[PDB]
């Protein structure tokens, strides 16, 4: 609907006169923003701005998921809401915002001005560890996505930040890292384009390791008498071991075991054996 | 055995099920043996733990949910076949490993 | 003398190209398979190099 | 706990230029051209068009 001029800038430490360049969820200048009571996607994070009482994160918000609600009559209660509460955790005692969610954390932060430009000082950072995917308030009011990006802020009040993915002049700003430049020409960094989608291509297999028959054999080698299998052909998920097998001792040499979910080998050598402890 | 799980860059049940860890943990890590507290002759089973989820855990993530799981996104009603719990108590025992 | 620094330049540049090719004592030269084999921490060592 | 059997199992991995033979548990996706898009196939992961 709307176009959300140069809003949308919170801190993401301190500092002071440093000018320094951020990456990091920020709404893109000159975005566009809906106009609004309905389940509102959080996405990645909102800009809200704007009667209005409080908030509803949650996911699923039936009962079945853990919701935080923030309202004043201060309070901010997160426990398993019917839209009373039950084995639940946190509890305590123009507008414009900004909720984030990392590492469990919700960050808000809040500003206020008799309505331009102002950033948003942070207000809290909630140990909540809550999956958020949706959102309501409690009683217009606009709401706008945050995007992973580049900015530079100014700076121990954050004062005329710039985002470097909207103009040539901006991205020229970016690269040189100065809001005051001379006539002349300069090379320029690419802030235009990041990717945002994802192309997976994996091979043609559904077939499953046999993981559990051979973890499962009654009989094993002696140490000195090590056999050796060549797995091919399957899909290595350790998973669905997951109900068995506690596995002791799982270190991964050259790989990482997280990436062990991702990647694809062209030889997978198996060799197996009984040791004492 | 599920203590090793505990530290960033792990993975596992426990890992990417119940607790995740950040990336960039700045902190510590306390463990120690309870079997005379926590365990009993019959079977302390008050303990659980979640072995399935959709999708693993955000690092500092909290899973306090019961819904009956079902691998093929299917309207499950009880447990049975391609229907399990996703929630499975520990056992503990005092003579065990 | 001409043709001497045009070569000059050709060769140099060429010879940053191909430094590229190197991995610097790390497991690879290549940023693709080191992130998409070793995990973030471990994985920072080696951007590093 | 020392003196107990203790099953052990060796994996061992080749990372090579030839036909993928065990693969992770995820899911291909359609084929997206002429865009900056991050890609993985059969392991390398990049950015590219």
């Amino acid at each position: 609907q709307f176009l959300s001029s140069h809003r949308g800038v919170y801190y993401p430490i301190f500092r002071s006169n440093v000018l320094h360049l951020v990456q990091d969820h920020f709404l893109p200048f000159d975005s566009n923003v809906t106009r609004f009571n309905p389940i509102i996607p959080f996405r990645d994070g909102i800009y809200f701005a704007a009667v209005i009482r409080g908030w509803v994160f949650g996911s699923t918000m039936n009962n079945k998921s853990q919701s935080v609600i923030i309202m004043n009559n201060l309070v901010i209660r997160a426990c398993n809401f019917e839209l009373n509460a039950f084995n639940c955790t946190f509890e305590y005692v123009l507008r414009e915002f900004v909720f984030r969610n990392k590492d469990g954390f919700l960050h808000v932060y809040s500003g206020y001005q008799p309505i331009g430009f102002n950033a948003l000082k942070p207000i809290f950072k909630l140990p909540l560890g809550i999956n958020i995917t949706n959102f309501r308030t409690l009683l217009a009011y606009f709401v706008g996505y945050l995007k992973p990006t580049t900015f530079m802020l100014k700076y121990g009040t954050i004062t005329d930040a710039v985002d470097c993915s909207q103009n040539p002049l901006a991205e020229l700003k970016c690269s040189v890292k100065s809001f005051e430049i001379d006539k002349g020409i300069y090379q320029t960094s690419n802030f235009r384009v990041a990717p945002s989608k994802e192309v997976v291509r994996f091979p043609n297999i559904t077939n499953l390791c046999p993981f559990g028959e051979v973890f499962n054999a009654t009989t094993f080698p002696s140490v000195y008498a090590w056999e050796r299998k060549r797995i091919s052909n399957c899909v290595a998920d350790y998973s669905v071991l997951y109900n068995s097998t506690s596995f002791s001792t799982f270190k991964c040499y050259g790989v990482s075991a997280t990436k062990l979910n991702d990647l694809c080998f062209s030889n997978v050598y198996a060799d197996s054996f009984v040791v004492k402890g | 055995d599920d203590v090793r799980q505990i530290a960033p860059g792990q993975t596992g049940v426990i890992a990417d099920y119940n607790y995740k860890l950040p990336d960039d943990f700045l902190g510590c890590v306390l463990a120690w043996n309870t079997n005379s507290k926590d365990s009993s002759t019959s079977g302390n089973y008050n303990y659980l733990y979640r072995w399935v989820r959709r999708s693993k855990l955000n690092p500092y993530e909290r899973d306090l949910s019961n819904d009956i799981y079902s691998p093929g996104g299917q309207s499950c009603s009880a447990v049975g076949p391609n229907c399990y719990n996703p929630l499975r108590p520990y056992g503990f025992f005092t003579t065990a490993g | 003398k001409l043709q001497d620094v045009v070569n000059q330049n050709a060769q140099a540049l060429n010879t940053l190209v191909k430094q590229l090719s190197s991995n610097f004592g790390a497991i690879s030269s290549v940023l693709n398979d080191i992130l998409s084999r070793l995990d973030k921490v471990e994985a920072e060592v080696q951007i590093d190099r | 706990v020392g003196h107990q059997p203790y099953r052990v199992v060796v994996l061992s991995f080749e990372l090579l230029n030839a036909p993928a033979t065990v693969c992770g548990p995820k899911l291909s996706t359609d084929l997206i051209k002429n865009q900056c898009v991050n890609f993985n196939f059969n392991g390398l992961t990049g950015t590219g068009v």
